[PDB]
């Protein structure tokens, strides 16, 4: 029964835990255009950069 | 630094350099200089008058 409610909660719980991920790369790819369109400085690249992994 | 933040420094740097050349030009004043080269006259005024 333990087994069967791991079963029931972790393919819901990676689910979240992906859209968080793509979440964050979205944050990066648009903060890194933001970067080579030359509005921001590298440091607000980088810990953009940072957060995503 | 981003490039935007030294547009804006190098803006505020010129901009600067423009109000005291605009200084400059006004301390220049202070000292008339005859615009032309030639005879003068004697001068209608003397030391201690107040000009505008």
């Amino acid at each position: 029964a333990d087994g069967l409610a791991a079963r029931g909660t972790f393919t819901e719980q990676l689910q979240a835990q992906r859209d968080l991920v793509k979440a964050s790369d979205e944050y990066y790819q648009l903060a890194d255009k933001r970067y080579r369109t030359g509005v921001d400085n590298y440091l607000t690249l980088l810990d953009a950069q940072r957060s995503l992994f | 630094v981003s490039k935007q933040q030294y547009a804006d420094a190098n803006a505020a740097y010129l901009q600067s350099k423009a109000a005291v050349e605009q200084a400059r030009i006004n301390l220049r004043y202070t000292k008339v200089l005859s615009p032309i080269s030639g005879r003068i006259g004697r001068s209608a005024v003397t030391e201690g008058a107040l000009v505008t």
